[PDB]
């Protein structure tokens, strides 16, 4: 999961 | 009412303009709403509990550390600042006011909240944790992370994630419904599509777009038909950023992304609530859908739906308009509760070629409980096989002609995989009647040789029974 | 009816090749790309190879490629595939469908391959  | 005194509110430009080119926030304020009484809850990597902009809003009711397993979100301190995502979120929705420090969240009145749930290992059960935290105390979730915008990944939440929006949405806010506010994407480089990540993709949660300071589609962002709305963000080098609190007990103005645009609205969210305590995770959509403007907001996909809005895959039913959401809220009737019709559609599995269209006239289960004559979502479960998934374009027509694109071209995407059973979702025939003939269209979009096979389609409508528009 | 039987299937020495069969009868076989996918014990579907309807173009997995040979014969209605210097890890029940992720008719019984 990738920080927006 | 008072305009804020903060020393960067001048410089929260989204909020303060007089162009008559921000989220119209004034207006709310001036009406009375701040947030009082309401409770947000960033999901991120921490949030600086102790900053002197977030103090005097911070609640520890609202907070937890998933990944430590300890009721403290503090962010991890590192050389770089790595862990400083979820304190930036934080501080749009709810930085002090008039307190001399940095600038305003929109709703400066509000508790707010973080779940440190990024920094670890991000699990199954780390997301339901996190999704799933008090939810009889904490009204709206923020969440601005999700699956790889590399352009090629398909994800989306697993089961207990799953069961934890259900649950939300069910059981949340004394059955109301927790309201769960997503970032659909930074993967406009990539050319990726936010129908590809089943967060932004649920009918659960409220994926919101960014727009630029000039009204232009940000560079990082992606287009999708389950894109509600939007809000203001960053943009060309030319063009201001968001200003919030920052690690360390700082102040940037340098804030960028969809990363930006979702706390916004959460904090708008929080205004609107504030006005009407009794809406339904559902009423919040619908009010979201009909009070959002197109105007000044750039785009060239925007088309008119069947019952006269204008929708694009760029930015949703538009810009939010804080003023407009509470006017609204305060005279909403609650909306019926949800029906959910399914509709098998192939009998046969079907070749793809060059161009597959898939026709099938539906009653939308006339004479039956689950009966919807008004559209909300829309879903396409579509199981295929093809030899480059990224080649592919899917569109879907309602019976009233409005045409969804459910996922554009990804020229990254060279996967295998194809899809199995993805549920693609629009939002763009929100409140048309679903009788008649709806199309599937599924085409190649490379001049190579690609193959393969649609092996299933599901139509799944929601929505409710009402009178004629 | 519509069916996909699979045959060719079972013991070989390792290193050694297998040549598989699929015959198709009860819809136009012509009018399908086609799949082999297989199901190891204890482990999840893999898709192995690809053909389209004519036979012009074909996909492998990575971990068959340079080994594996699929190609079809419309008027036989059969597709093939051809296994060289085969591993322990190509253990598997091997699958003939239209479509990788479709259930029977349209997926077969399968044959039963061991290294
Ligand atoms: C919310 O429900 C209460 C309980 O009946 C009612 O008194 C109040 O007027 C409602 N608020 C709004 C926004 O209508
Ligand atoms: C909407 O509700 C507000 C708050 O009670 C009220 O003052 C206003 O008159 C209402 N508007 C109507 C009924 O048109
Ligand atoms: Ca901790
Ligand atoms: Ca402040
Ligand atoms: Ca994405
Ligand atoms: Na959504």
């Amino acid at each position: 999961r990738v920080k927006r | 009412y008072q305009e804020p005194t903060d020393p960067k509110f001048p410089q929260q430009w989204y909020l303060s303009g007089v162009t008559q080119r921000d989220l119209n926030v004034k207006a709310a304020w001036a009406q009375g709403y701040t947030g009082h009484g309401i409770v947000v809850s960033i999901l991120d990597d921490g949030i600086e509990k102790n900053h002197p902009d977030l103090a005097g809003n911070y609640d520890p009711g609202a907070s937890f550390d998933v990944n430590d397993q300890d009721p403290d979100p503090q962010p991890r301190y590192t050389q770089m600042n790595d862990n400083r995502h979820g304190t930036r979120c934080a501080g749009e929705v709810a930085a002090v006011a008039n307190n001399g420090v940095c600038g305003v969240g929109v709703a400066y009145n509000a508790r707010i909240g973080g779940v440190r749930m990024l920094d670890g290992e991000v699990t199954d059960a780390v997301e339901a944790r996190s999704l799933g935290l008090n939810p009889n105390h904490i009204h709206i979730y923020s969440a601005s992370w999700g699956p790889e915008d590399d352009g090629k990944t398909v994800d989306g939440p697993a089961r207990l994630a799953e069961e934890a929006f259900f649950r939300g949405v069910s059981q949340g806010r004394g059955g109301l419904g927790s309201i769960f506010v997503w970032a659909s994407g930074n993967g406009g480089r990539e050319h990726d599509s936010c129908n590809c990540d089943g967060y932004t993709n649920s009918i659960y949660t409220l994926s919101i777009s960014s727009a630029t300071q000039f009204g232009n589609v940000p560079w990082y962002s992606e287009a999708c038909s389950s894109t509600l709305a939007t809000t203001y963000s960053s943009g060309n080098q030319n063009e201001k950023q968001i200003v919030t609190t920052d690690l360390r007990q700082k102040c940037t103005e340098s804030h960028t992304g969809t990363s930006a645009s979702a706390p916004l609205a959460a904090g708008i969210i929080a205004l609107t609530l504030e006005a009407n305590k009794n809406l339904t995770w559902r009423d919040m959509q619908h009010l979201v859908v009909q009070t959002s403007k197109p105007a000044h907001l750039n785009a060239n996909d925007w088309a008119t739906n069947g019952v006269g809005r204008k929708v694009s895959h760029s930015y949703g039913y538009g810009l939010l308009d804080a003023g407009a959401m509470v006017a609204l809220a305060q005279n909403w009737t609650t909306v019926a509760p949800q029906r959910k019709c399914i509709i098998d559609i192939l009998t046969e599995p079907k070749d793809i070629g060059k161009r597959l269209e898939v026709r099938k006239t539906v009653t939308a289960c006339l004479g039956e409980p689950n009966h919807i004559t008004r559209l909300e979502h829309a879903q396409a479960r579509l199981t295929l096989s093809y030899n480059r998934r990224g080649d592919l374009a899917i569109h879907l027509v309602s019976p009233m002609g409005t045409r969804s694109t459910l996922l554009a071209a990804r020229p990254h995407d060279y996967s295998a995989d194809g899809f199995n059973d993805w549920a693609f979702m629009t939002t763009h025939s929100w409140d048309e009647d679903p009788s008649g003939e709806w199309v599937l269209e599924i085409e190649n979009t490379s001049e190579a040789n690609n193959y393969g096979t649609l092996t299933k389609f599901t139509l799944v409508l929601y929505g409710t029974a009402s009178g004629s528009l | 009816q519509v069916q996909l039987q699979e045959s060719g299937g079972g013991l070989v020495q390792p290193g050694g090749s297998l040549t598989l069969s699929c015959a198709a009868s009860g819809f136009t076989f012509s009018s399908y790309s086609m799949y082999w996918v297989r199901q190891a014990p204890g482990k999840g579907l893999e898709w192995v190879s690809s053909i389209n309807r004519v036979g012009s173009n074909t996909d492998y997995a990575d971990s068959v490629k340079g080994r594996f040979t699929i190609s079809r014969d419309n008027a036989k209605n059969t597709l093939y595939l051809q296994m060289n210097s085969l591993k322990s890890e190509d253990t598997a029940l091997y699958y003939c469908a239209v479509g990788m992720y479709a259930a029977p008719p349209w997926r077969g019984q399968g044959t039963q391959v061991t290294v």
